[PDB]
């Protein structure tokens, strides 16, 4: 239910948080602003949920301290569970054990996964008492049980492996036990009297199973007979082509036969403003296949120079990726909508402010960067509570405003001092006289 | 024969067959733990799934 | 009694709810940054926040290092505390990206604490009880097994239910040695026999344990701390010593391998089950990257989206360079070597470099760790050769000193006992020097 | 004497030439010279001879032909055996198979040593008769076996345990073994001398030895000096130590080194165990990655770091891996936490010593006047090209069959082989006939 | 019949007692000088005493420099180990290029093992089992010896065997008939074959068939086999031992290299040092030959430095063409003979002089003799001007085809006719340039 989880910046917000006309609310769901941004990605999101198309890109561009990434990540929250969503960096792509257009095709394989369903019967009920049959060097052993349920009560003899599944785990009259036939597996619901009733209903039940697996798994596993291994060991290179050209054609029969339906994930890829050209040559060819997962970009970088290329393009991506693919900019944070989400991440890492305090820190907020405003709110409650109490106090913001140092205030001291830090053609001055 | 004797005999380990379980053995005791259900090792995976 | 240019530092040398004393620790002077240091640790002791990163920047020989190791100290044992290196990210077996992942993992500990109740001692005697089955039948019934238990100080007798049996003839335990039984999970353990009957035989082939000590019945906590990443090896790799799979781990050789993601979300699925029962117990560590100037753009760039993750530990960097250009791009110029969108993330901690009063202290604190004593007359040489040579230097030449006192046979250092050691070790600056009045290529 | 005899570059030194004053002799201990460097090694020496200061740097300055090999060379040599030194290259470093901080983290752990000393109670003497019941009555009836040393004899009962374990390993007795006391681990050393007469040709197996002497069981304790690095590789591998021969490592993780670091620390704690300090020589740094100049940097400051000290006659030159020229060929941060120790070029006196000094060595005897030509080239080229003109003036004069070798026969040997000097004019003047840079080359004599 | 390539006419260095080089001799003409600075090399090699020492012989093309150093090989003779190398060959992708030279280096010494061995061999007549009716109480059930009868053609023999060397024989399923081989040192048995005396037995056979073996039963032999210290290094790292499923599979991988530690070749170190004090055993240096020295990176230069200094190191010769041009692996380091001054500095200096329009007249002739044409004294007057004219290796490669011209003209000797035929279908490289300046596209 609850995965390992600390304080982060993508914490408090859950959620796009739009209306059903998709208009953005000013402040839901932890987002605050950027209107025609969360709307633009909501339409991705119905987009996404609808499933009907495929192979299709968007970039979200913007300078640095935009939300970009927080959009982002509000859409893969409000995407919701059943629906796979793969988040690498542009430097995740590159692997010394396989070549970077392999393990590019590898992140396109894990976003789209599949759903099988199965019905397996069980049979769920409390024990009257157990009876076995065994000879010391004797060979062939004999068991019999009683279950026990509050419409039916009957006698069940028992086989050869079942008797070695109730000798693995202990079975008692007092414990209640549901077993499968198929699986044969035993499962211990708890302890009866020597705390849960006797279960209500018919001993014997069927119920329906699903099984979800991602189109990477099905790709690694027909591989090799250890190639399973590959899946939790990560270790696998060269998938052969026939084989994934083969696994197409078998999914395609399994979704007409109405076997196994698929579910559309969505892919995200962070930093692309570097990445190798013969990553975007891929992209540009492989975003026409009949599966491709919806692909959505983050760029903070302005024109630059592609890496393996002299020239420089502009937005840091070739003009043939940026054709395909859409682009959603972003705009910068208005004074108050600093303090709003200032404020909201005092409310997730729920530490309380003094008014005064909040419109020093927006101002500092608002000279520097957000997220250094943001990072000073952490510090505010630890030096605070050396003072006893528990308030966020102008006097604390100042003292961790000269304790912790801000960029622009380092780049001035690191500019005057130059002497004693170490000058990139190397020459220092360790000596004071 | 005695220079065959003479040969064989002296064969030497150039460490130890005891300076290998020497370094190997740990002081640390059993301790039985739960961590048994922490490790679930890859042959068991196989039969699980 | 081993120093190398540390050992003088103890913790950080803060005092209760106030500012940092002059001199604690080994530590004296740049109060403001061992106290900023301070409010770190205490951050550090919250345990909530999450790929919160610092960096602390100066020049050379300002002691930037000794405030990590000071904090590392301050965390306590128990806290994991990871030093790293960033030219240590480039490996051949593996991406650097995979090697950063792992790091990543490596900080943060988890403890684990179990109590478990026990029963040892010797065998008095094994007697069966018979009573009368449920269902009528000629044969043999047996109710209980009666179990008797000797130990020094103690004497016991036990009543198990009738399934003991088949542990018991397991261990093949019968009478006079001593046993191992766990009070609810059961069974038998047998440690070895026990030590009156060593006697009994001139020479056999079993060892013989002495009865335990106390009380037969006794009820002890074990606690036990894994990290992440060695909980994660231990699924990633097979085990066994006969299995087809282990005898392909023979005869070959194992690398270092990338980890998938699902294995890793899996692992913290089971670790969030036990902590969530109050078994498992999760403490954040401390991630150290010297040197931070030696890391390629593709590692800066990783870190980026890895500081946000959600078990993202809190990572301390140094870096004593100033506007530099970053490794794999020629034209950006950022302080520090740092690309300014990662400072972006980052909390910076000025250090200031030490007075001429305080290099003095500082030498005479690490002649007490030292062990040698320097009079009152040297020790103003090795003042002013600290501030004009380097600080390092004068620290280098506390060894020789003493050496040279030792071939003198006086216990202290004299004058001319750093100025014979002044000819014989030259420092930087005479040598850069000296290069250039040599055409012989020196 | 243990090593192969074949000479080398510098066989004649030996120790140093350090009294218990320090003071270096002017000729000692096969040097010559160098007073003030070879004291400031001699400081060193003592430094590392103490073992009670840890993680330091020494730097070795001078041009090409000052004698720093031969100084660190004779560190070595007056340290004496049992004291691990390590001496590698900065080129060596490079390595596909490991990364260049891997492969320099083996280089600083293979210098400090471990000695590590075990006691074992065992019982080893030669078997006379071994009875064992079997259809008698039944079950271990407790068969007893008589064991015989030269100076005692004792009779042994035999438990049902050990009565099964001595069935592995059949003993018909007739034989010498040895059981241990401990785990009761039946070992099979050999069959007596009177075996030897039953068969023309034996299996391999088979052997000869005399009877064990003295009392029955005996308590020895054994000492195994062990380097942290062979721990290590031990312990990273279930068999480490064929690993260690085929020279793969595997790259170990860090994370078992911080274990064995526990180990060795519980070990010195206990008493089991103590270490000696040892010392690392890197020859040639002035070429090496600026990678392994920082982790060099980090990693010197750790508990066990053993002394390093190194040789470079660059001077102020562009580092491998930077654009920029720092001083003497090193990052100023190494320069920073280092000593720097210089050596002088010889004078004329000196050298015609170290000529003489080295003709003792090959064994060659030289005339008065011999001396005074090889001396003279000597000055003009550099001291380490005359050395060879002395052994080829040796063959040249064996060809005259002649005792010493004369001072026409070391011209002729001057004359057959070209100083480096000559050749840069030969090449100067005939540059049209030799390949170029730009590839052109005048094949034809013809024009 | 026999083959020629651009060698063996050269039998050595051709020099007298007295150190004075001839005029011509064994194939070599002029270089009086560059010879007699070999020779004095050979002695040293011959003289044991010098480890390390390295010579470096630097010329213009076409010089013979290389030619020089076969004949130096063919001087050492056939005992003395000669290992060839090029610069180019030192790089490896399997290890560091570093273990690759240091493992020639040690590839270049050898060394020589002497072991006697006593072998009893012939055809099985009888052999029987005894068992001895005492149990001992040690094995239920076993036997005391083997008594195994051999057949040989100059006498008979009976042997008594323990228990063990017979069971190896039940492995090796020898029958009452049949050759063995039985060694008494390792106690190895091996079956050769069934006698040939039997053969006529059956129609077909699947057995092959050898006949008995000459010599009484008892045969002592000793073996004399030189081995290199790399070649004990080798089989000292991968063991041929143990029938395990692992050493199986172990066999079946591919060899691949591995860096040595020093740690086991100071132990290889030892007991060959054990065994040159026992006289087991003789060490012998060798030499190592490097061509195209200019093609090292500065990091196996430098690693040369350090290699040069040890006990072990060979007698090592370095050959060079180029003049001072930039080191490879160096940005603007400019060197002579693309070697660094801190290597020079070791190394002793070698210069081979050009050879004279007469002296290649001779050239054509001598490699007209070997190549066993006929040519005639006009037209060889031609050829040697042609060979001034462009070059000297491109008269010797003009005698191979002139050959089969002549053969077509059923001529037996060339004629000036022949080789200005020969002139018009191959041009060399002068002509060849100039022709590609002018042309349409790249000539
Ligand atoms: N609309 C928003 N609502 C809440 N938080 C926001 C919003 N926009 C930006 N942020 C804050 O910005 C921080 C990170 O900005 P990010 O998008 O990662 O910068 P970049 O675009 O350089 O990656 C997050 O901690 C988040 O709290
Ligand atoms: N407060 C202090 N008191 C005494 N010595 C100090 C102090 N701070 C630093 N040092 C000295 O500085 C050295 C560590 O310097 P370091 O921080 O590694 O330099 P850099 O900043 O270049 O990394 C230690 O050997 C220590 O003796
Ligand atoms: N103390 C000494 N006495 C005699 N000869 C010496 C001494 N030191 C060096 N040499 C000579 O110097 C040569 C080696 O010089 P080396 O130390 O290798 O110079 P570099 O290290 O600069 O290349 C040897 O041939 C040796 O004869
Ligand atoms: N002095 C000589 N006598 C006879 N043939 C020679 C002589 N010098 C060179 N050659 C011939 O020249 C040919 C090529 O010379 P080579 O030694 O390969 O030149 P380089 O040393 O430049 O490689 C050889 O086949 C050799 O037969
Ligand atoms: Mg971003
Ligand atoms: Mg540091
Ligand atoms: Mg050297």
């Amino acid at each position: 239910l609850k995965s390992l989880s600390l304080i982060a910046a993508h914490s408090h917000i859950t959620g796009l948080g739009l209306d059903e006309n998709l208009q953005p609310r000013p402040t839901s769901e932890g987002m605050v602003g950027q209107l025609q941004a969360r709307r633009a990605a909501g339409v991705i999101l119905k987009m996404v949920q609808n499933g009907t198309i495929a192979g299709r890109a968007v970039l979200v561009a913007g300078p640095p301290s935009t939300g970009k990434t927080a959009l982002a990540m509000g859409v893969s929250q409000s995407l919701g569970k059943d629906v796979p969503f793969t988040a690498i960096a542009g430097s995740e792509i590159f692997s010394l054990e396989l070549s970077k257009t392999e393990a590019l095709t590898q992140a396109f394989r894990k976003s789209i996964g599949i759903k099988i369903k199965e019905e397996t019967e069980l049979i769920e009920g409390e024990v009257v008492e157990i009876q076995i049959d065994r000879s010391i060097t004797g060979g062939h052993k004999q068991g019999k049980l009683t279950i026990k349920t509050t419409d039916m009560e009957t006698i069940y003899e028992l086989g050869n492996k079942m008797i070695d599944g109730l000798t693995k785990e202990k079975v008692l009259a007092g414990d209640v036990i549901s077993i499968d036939k198929a699986s044969g597996k035993i499962t211990k619901l708890g302890r009866s009297f020597a705390f849960v009733q006797c279960p209500e209903g018919e001993l014997q039940k069927r119920k329906t199973v699903v099984h979800t697996v991602s189109l990477h798994e099905i790709d690694v596993i027909n591989s090799r007979t250890q190639g399973f291994l590959a899946l939790f060991t990560g270790d696998t290179g060269e998938i052969r082509s026939e084989v994934r050209d083969q696994i197409n054609t078998k999914v395609a029969e399994w979704k007409e036969e109405g076997k196994a339906e698929i579910v559309p994930g969505v892919l995200f890829i962070d930093e692309v403003h570097m990445l190798d050209i013969e990553c975007f040559s891929f992209i540009n060819r492989a975003l026409e296949d009949e599966f491709a997962p919806i692909v959505m970009m983050a760029t903070n970088r302005g024109v630059s120079k592609t890496r393996g290329t002299n020239y420089k393009s502009p937005h840091g991506l070739p003009l043939d990726l940026l054709d395909r693919s859409i682009i959603i900019t972003t705009k910068s944070y208005n004074e108050q909508e600093i303090k709003t989400i200032l404020s909201i991440r005092a409310q997730e890492e729920e530490v309380e402010l003094s008014s005064d305090a909040l419109d020093l820190l927006t101002k500092t907020g608002v000279e520097t960067s957000l997220r250094y405003s943001s990072n000073l709110i952490s510090v505010a409650q630890q030096i605070a509570m050396k003072r006893k109490n528990n308030t966020v106090e102008v006097e604390d913001v100042k003292r961790a405003y000269l304790l912790f140092l801000d960029s622009a205030r380092s780049v001035k001291y690191v500019q005057e001092n130059e002497s004693q830090y170490i000058d990139d053609q190397g020459n220092v001055q360790i000596s004071i006289a | 024969v005695n220079k065959l004797r003479c040969d064989r005999r002296p064969i030497f380990g150039k460490n130890l067959i005891d300076l290998l379980t020497k370094d190997r053995r740990v002081k640390y005791d059993k301790s039985s733990i739960i961590d048994n259900e922490l490790i679930k090792p890859l042959q068991t995976r196989v039969l699980d799934n | 009694t081993r120093t190398a240019a540390h050992t003088h530092i103890k913790g950080l040398g803060l005092d209760e709810s106030g500012v940092a004393k002059r001199v604690e620790g080994g530590f004296v002077g740049q109060i403001e940054a061992r106290e900023a240091c301070g409010v770190i640790v205490d951050l550090i002791k919250a345990k909530k926040m999450s790929g919160r990163a610092i960096l602390l920047a100066g020049g050379p020989s300002t002691g930037k290092t000794a405030l990590a190791l000071a904090i590392s100290q301050e965390l306590g044992p128990k806290v994991p505390f990871c030093p790293l290196v960033g030219s240590e990210l480039y490996s051949v077996e593996v991406k650097k990206t995979e090697t950063l992942m792992e790091n990543f993992r490596r900080a943060i500990g988890l403890r684990i604490k179990e109590t478990k109740e026990v029963y040892e001692g010797e065998v008095t005697e094994l007697t069966p009880e018979d009573a009368e089955n449920p269902l009528g039948g000629y044969g043999k019934t047996i109710s209980h097994v009666i179990v008797g238990l000797k130990s020094a100080k103690g004497t016991k007798t036990l009543r198990l239910d009738p399934t003991i049996y088949e542990s018991i003839q397991r261990e093949k335990v019968s009478i006079g040695d001593v046993i191992y039984i766990e009070a609810n999970t059961g069974a038998v353990k047998r440690v070895g026999r026990s030590d009156a009957y060593a006697t009994e035989f001139d020479l056999e082939t079993e060892e013989y344990v002495p009865l335990p000590k106390g009380e037969v019945h006794k009820k002890k906590e074990i606690v036990q701390d894994v990290t992440l990443h060695d909980l994660d090896v231990a699924n990633a790799r097979p085990q066994g010593g006969q299995d087809v799979i282990s005898m392909m781990g023979q005869l070959l050789k194992p690398k270092k391998t990338e980890i998938t993601e699902k294995l890793r979300q899996e692992v913290n699925k089971v670790v969030a089950k036990y902590i969530d029962q109050g078994v498992a117990e999760l403490i954040p560590g401390v991630l150290f990257i010297d040197e931070v100037n030696m890391l390629d753009i593709e590692i800066f760039t990783y870190l980026n989206k890895a500081l946000e993750s959600n078990i993202a530990p809190v990572v301390v960097l140094a870096s004593n360079r100033g506007m530099t250009t970053v490794r794999g791009t020629e034209d950006v110029i950022s302080p520090h070597g740092v690309p300014p969108d990662l400072i972006d993330r980052l909390l910076i901690v000025r250090t200031l470099p030490y007075d001429k009063d305080e290099i003095r202290t500082i030498i005479e604190r690490r002649a007490t760790v030292e062990r040698l004593q320097v009079e009152s007359s040297a020790l103003d040489l090795l003042a002013t050769m600290g501030t004009e040579t380097s600080l390092r230097y004068a620290l280098q030449l506390l060894a020789p000193c003493g050496i040279l006192a030792q071939t003198s046979n006086r216990k202290e250092i004299v004058v001319n006992d750093v100025n014979e050691a002044k000819l014989l070790f030259l420092d930087a600056k005479r040598s850069t020097k000296i290069l250039e009045t040599s055409a012989n290529y020196l």
